């Protein structure tokens, strides 16, 4: 998972 | 917004819809292409092709279960871009280069289109 | 194989399946919550979600056009999962976590489950 | 475009  | 993104989503819906073709899990369309029959999902035909989408959007041919691509198409040309749709992987050799280009022009598949193009004028 | 390999398909592919959904182009199924209703492509929710998966491979309810969830699922939970499961995001607030938690584990989206565990255990 |  990551921020966009 | 403040989402947060799943970064392997994308490639795992796309290897699970290709999961579903492989067992002919809810294809809803067949294309043929000189006699040679390819079955699909209409929804993954769409995403991947300006033609498909063309196709499918139209009120009467959305409702078709048979699609039959002009005579000129070469079945093995359709079978890489089925493949490439369903995987991202396109298998590009000398010898099937120019029928998957004339394939990708005719499905609307521009980046398919250019890639051909460059790997066409490396070798000229 | 000797395949090359376009690494944006996989997004694109799901970019263009969210925009048939937004245009309700092919939806085959419409998902009901609490008297909330919500439209969709069967092959995405199966190449999504467990649940789905399992839904639609049963040989009587693949052919059915309305599902119904259990009445605990919350439909602003399941919202929320029906626009990652078109869009990678995932629009997780303190104030949603724990209906989304419960609406993934329902879905069987192991990957959602697992990042709501560690964000509610980063909160503790 | 990339090798896989
Ligand atoms: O090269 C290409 C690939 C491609 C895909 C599509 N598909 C869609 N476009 C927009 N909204 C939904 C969909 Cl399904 C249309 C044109 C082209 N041209
Ligand atoms: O967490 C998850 C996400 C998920 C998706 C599916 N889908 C499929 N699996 C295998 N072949 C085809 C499909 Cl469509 C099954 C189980 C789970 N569990
Ligand atoms: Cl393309
Ligand atoms: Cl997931």
């Amino acid at each position: 998972w990551v921020i966009p | 917004d403040s989402c947060i993104q799943f970064t392997r989503h994308a490639s795992d819906v796309l290897l699970n819809l290709n999961r579903l073709r492989s067992r002919d899990i809810l294809t809803d369309v067949v294309i043929v292409v000189s006699r040679e029959q390819f079955r699909a999902h209409k929804t993954v035909l769409m995403a991947c092709s300006g033609l498909f989408y063309s196709i499918f959007t139209d009120q009467l041919k959305c409702n078709l279960s048979v699609i039959n691509l002009d005579p000129e198409i070469n079945p093995e040309g359709f079978c890489i871009l089925l493949d490439f749709m369903y995987t991202s992987r396109l298998n590009l050799r000398e010898g099937n280069i120019m029928a998957v280009m004339a394939t990708a022009m005719y499905l609307q598949m521009e980046h398919v289109v250019d890639t051909c193009r460059k790997f066409i004028k490396a070798s000229e």
